[PDB]
RNA sequence: GGGGCCGAAACGAUCUCAACCUAUUCUCAAACUUUAAAUGGGUAAGAAGCCCGGCUCGCUGGUGUGGAGCCGGGCGUGGAA
RNA sequence: AAACCUCCCGUGGAGCAGAAGGGCAAAAGCUCGCUUGAUCUUGAUUUUCAGUACGAAUACAGACCGUGAAAGCGGGGCCUC
RNA sequence: GUCUACGGCCAUACCACCCUGAACGCGCCCGAUCUCGUCUGAUCUCGGAAGCUAAGCAGGGUCGGGCCUGGUUAGUACUUGGAUGGGAGACCGCCUGGGAAUACCGGGUGCUGUAGGCUU
């Protein structure tokens, strides 16, 4: 029982989110913001397929969890239960109001319905990495979660070497020369800056 | 070869806490002003606490700070009650100890029917010369970082002075 | 574990004091109500008297504030007594006196008033001031710093207000803070005051360790032994020490000797000796674990 | 319709910069102010008490008025129809020298010093400032080098 | 610290699971901000200004000190578009 | 786990009567000593402004004072009702 | 070169650890009768000078943190003005001028006023 995504689909207004103002909102649908094998390093999902945006809307929370189960669902399918590691990349903070009837707008102010997640032309949506031969599995799939979403959104797969922000062409030299360090989901980037006993720690 | 590294004690804190108030807490004044020669002074509550029946701004406990040769002697005093045993964990990190007591009439006390049992907390402060700085007027400043006491150092203090057989743990 | 307060963002929101505040030497809230001026007095300067008792010397000076920095027109140090006389007791109450003394006779000679406003000469320690002569040049006045001394009853700080009073300089103060003053019966006696600018104050302690035993008396008055300081002969040492001070209290610089120009301090290491540490360093590490294995 | 208070948005106005907090500097107390001096106006939030108000601030006055700790000037506010030159009182923390005038003034002792000199000379100097002229046509070289050809970019969808 | 496990028990051992700590990482804030624009708001661009010499002051005043006001005199080369 | 004492860290993250904002660390906070500048009287200015009031406030001036050793501070409440 | 007293700018000055201090100094330090105030000369105040750089303080160092100043980010984001420009809209492109902030990578780690000392 809600409206449909064509009242709230444009940044209409201020961004308002859930503070100490704003109270009595509901909790938002989407609750888990990453599954799959998430438990894994960063040596064997070299993919890094992402969702991007192109419009400048709004994505609301049950229209992120509509593309997380539906992308979810065919990827399991696809390679495995665990051969991949999803994130959505829009954690919905705006929350949007309603003007009740049962009088006018008599002192006519809205109340929260739910939260929805701004978004700019540009900025990734959902992210997924796997191994290289599930490279068309990724694909047809984020263009499965392309229907959950109002607007038009644009399919890349980039260059980067799982969810870091470093190229995947030169991410292995610097494992061997020893200037990144992984550490579960992320790598650590180690700057000749610190002390160095720190490098002791290392090169040895 | 140190010149005056020295581990002396700076003051040895005395304090009674009689748990509530009035009278019980009066007679417990004089137990510790005849062990020390000295007037204590009272401490009033923080906050109300029901749990404990303690309400604001009550007089709780009294105590007393013993400078000079006169703390050494109430620690050598003390230190015959607990049989010159002490444990690792009654060392501070500060390199600070302390222990507490059950019963002042071992402390050379005569015991009264009206002035009843009343325990003792000691708490030693130990200090080298110059450690005045941090608690003096105008120039102030942290007492080094080698200068000050470790817990090891305080340790080896106590077992060549008064021949410590501290058990551990 | 616990949490570490001080991490990066502790020091990224930390606002350091000022230098003197974090070294603990000016009270910045007073400094402000001592030296600055009312603006429609149009650069009229604010002279202050600065006494400053450190462990083995006291030391007056006459400041006001440019924006350069305060400018020390004048002062005065302990260790200069002995030229007037004054061979052991540089930092005592009637050492004070004297530099106090010392400071407003100096300064009088400068601007050209030693026979102008003489002040007291037959010392007695009640209350004086300079009342400023009609038809001459008008009578100095400044204003006492304490800084951080805790003004009691019978300080050294003030020890040297009553010197630069007696000097002829117009300090606005009362006997409250003057050892005499009694607390609880609320009078001024002149006689204890007269008493410890004179020094017998040190006098009757000396006696009194001489009389209860020999050895703590050698202990404590050391150099008064030394210099053949007796309780007797104090008083009109003191006398000829302020009378000395009247007649020439100017001040003649030490002369100053060739600079052999050497540096006894450490200097500080470039910037290449910095690269080339590290660089060694990980040289010596990294050949260690090929030796070892 | 907003309140009629006296610090009605001085959130950010009347607030000290970051890592400036704590004792005010002395200098600002003991700067000397005669009449006529062009004075600019700064609220400082650490005092209070003869605080400008804050229509006044960023806006620059003119002394007319000193007093022991207090300089009375005269500013230019604009309300609705004209600009008033009107009179306030304030403290010294709010007060600065304004160095807008300092560069007319060292102009005019520069001037003058050209004004005595050549005199005797005669030779009209240009004594009037200028704006920016032409750029006084000149001969450019590249050291044997061609001048080597740029380029524009493939797109390359980044994101 | 909850579940257990070898433990009479033991910070003895033992797989953890929890909150906490330390380096990371995703996403924000009209009533958050270290930074921080563009557009704007005041000024000044000389004769009502400078440089001199001197008198008055009951205000301030180590000091014919400081400040203000009065006089007399000289600078026109009209002090950015 | 919170009753009382000591040591160390502690840019203030507490407190300043209240709603919120700003500001404050040998303070404007906590605790003592003394006091009633919360006293009398002209004028000027700011704040809403029509540049009129009321209220609030800001420098002063003339007095009597409080406090402090003094500089100074204070003619109500750290400022915005 | 350096120190003391009073400061100006208020982290290039702060913070953590380590090393060195010749001389003058600054302090540590020894006591409590007198001035003074505390439960206690721990603090404060006073009277001193047997010892000491152990500490404070000064200087130097850390592929140090922080801070200051630069490059990169980037002519990107943003933005004055303009179009009978696009697009269904959301928004975007062009002309005209101005022009940022992160992350990341470099350099530096107090100058200075007066008076008074030491290195005679």
């Amino acid at each position: 029982g809600r409206r449909p995504a064509r009242c709230y689909r444009y940044c209409k207004n201020k961004p308002y989110p859930k503070s100490r103002f704003c109270r009595g909102v509901p909790d938002a649908k989407i609750r888990i913001f990453d599954l799959g094998r998430k438990k894994a390093k960063v040596d064997e999902f070299p993919l890094c397929g992402h969702m991007v945006s192109d419009e400048y809307e709004q994505l609301s929370s049950e229209a992120l969890e509509a593309a997380r189960i539906c992308a979810n669902k065919y990827m399991v399918k696809s390679c495995g239960k665990d051969g991949f590691h999803i994130r959505v990349r829009l954690h919905p903070f705006h929350v949007i109001r309603i003007n009740k009837m049962l009088t006018g707008m008599r002192g006519a102010f809205g109340k929260p319905q739910g939260t929805v997640a701004r978004v700019h032309i540009g900025q990734v949506i959902m992210s997924i990495r796997t191994k290289l031969q599930n490279k068309e599995h990724v694909v047809e799939a984020l263009r499965r979660a392309k229907f959950k979403f109002p607007g038009r959104q644009k399919i890349h797969i980039s260059k980067k070497w799982g969810f870091t922000k470093f190229n995947a062409d030169e991410f292995e030299d610097m494992v061997a020369e020893k200037r990144l360090i992984p550490d579960g989901c992320g790598v650590k980037y180690i700057p000749n800056r610190g002390p160095l006993d720190k490098w002791r720690a290392l090169h040895s | 070869e140190n010149p005056m590294r020295e581990l002396r004690i700076r003051k040895l804190c005395l304090n009674i806490c009689v748990g509530e108030s009035g009278d019980r807490l009066t007679r417990a004044a004089k137990v510790l002003e005849q062990l020390t020669g000295q007037t204590p002074v009272f401490s009033k509550a923080r906050y109300t606490v029901r749990s404990f029946g303690i309400r604001r701004n009550e007089k709780i406990a009294v105590h007393c700070t013993v400078r000079g040769a006169k703390a050494e002697e109430i620690l050598e005093k003390g230190l015959k009650v607990r049989e010159y045993e002490l444990r690792k964990n009654n060392f501070s990190d500060t390199g600070n100890f302390g222990f507490g007591i059950q019963e002042h009439i071992d402390l050379g006390i005569k015991y009264d029917p009206s002035i009843g049992i009343y325990g003792l907390d000691f708490y030693v402060v130990l200090g080298r010369p110059g450690f005045s700085i941090a608690d003096k007027k105008r120039r102030t400043g942290c007492i080094g970082a080698k200068h000050r006491i470790s817990k090891e150092e305080a340790m080896r203090w106590f077992q060549q002075k008064y021949d410590g057989i501290i058990l551990p743990g | 574990f616990v949490k570490v307060v001080k991490n990066k963002a502790y020091f990224k929101r930390y606002q350091v004091k000022f230098r003197r505040r974090r070294e603990g030497k000016t009270d910045y809230y007073a400094r402000k109500r001592l030296v600055i001026q009312d603006k429609n007095k149009y650069n009229t300067p604010k002279y202050r008297m600065i006494v400053r008792v450190t462990n083995r010397d006291i030391i007056c000076q006459i400041a006001y504030a440019r924006i350069e920095g305060d400018m020390i027109v004048c002062a005065a140090y302990a260790h200069e007594l002995p030229k007037y006389g004054v061979k052991v007791g540089l930092t005592n109450y009637a050492a004070a006196y004297c530099t106090g003394l010392l400071l407003a006779r100096r300064l009088l000679n400068r601007f050209g008033m030693d026979k102008i406003y003489e002040g007291q000469v037959e010392v007695t320690g009640d209350e004086y001031n300079v009342e400023s002569i009609d038809g001459q040049p008008g009578a100095f006045t400044c204003y006492l710093d304490a800084g951080l001394a805790r003004t009691t009853t019978g300080n050294k700080v003030f020890g040297a207000l009553k010197g630069a009073v007696d000097g002829g300089l117009s300090i606005p103060h009362s006997t409250k803070r003057f050892p005499g003053y009694d607390s609880e019966s609320k009078e001024f006696n002149a006689e204890v005051h007269r008493k410890h600018i004179m020094g017998q104050n040190v006098a009757d302690y000396m006696r009194y360790l001489m009389e209860e035993d020999e050895d703590a008396y050698k202990k404590q008055f050391s150099q008064y032994i030394k210099n053949n300081v007796t309780p007797d002969m104090m008083e009109e040492m003191y006398k000829k020490a302020h009378a000395a001070i009247r007649e020439n209290p100017v001040y003649e610089k030490k002369p100053k000797r060739e600079v052999k120009k050497k540096r006894w301090n450490r200097p500080k290491m470039s910037l290449a000796q910095k690269k080339d540490r590290v660089a060694q360093k990980k040289a010596s590490f990294l050949r260690a674990q090929e030796r070892a294995a | 319709t907003n309140t009629k208070g006296k610090r009605r948005g001085t959130r950010y106005m009347f607030s000290r910069p970051f890592r400036k907090h704590g004792v005010v500097p002395l200098a600002t107390y003991m700067r000397i102010y005669k009449k006529g001096d062009i004075v600019d106006i700064k609220g400082m939030g650490t005092v209070q008490k003869g605080m400008p108000h804050k229509c006044y601030h960023g806006k620059t006055g003119r002394v007319y008025n000193v007093t022991q700790h207090a300089v009375g000037i005269v500013v230019n506010k604009q309300v609705k129809g004209k600009i008033l030159a009107k009179r306030i009182n304030v403290r010294i923390e709010h007060i600065k020298h304004s160095k807008s005038r300092d560069s007319f003034l060292k102009r005019v002792k520069e001037n003058d010093q050209k004004k005595k000199e050549a005199k005797e000379k005669g030779t009209w100097v240009q004594l009037k400032r200028q704006p920016a002229p032409p750029r006084e046509a000149h001969f450019v070289r590249t050291n044997g080098k061609e001048p080597e050809l740029l380029e524009p970019i493939p797109y390359e969808f980044m994101a």
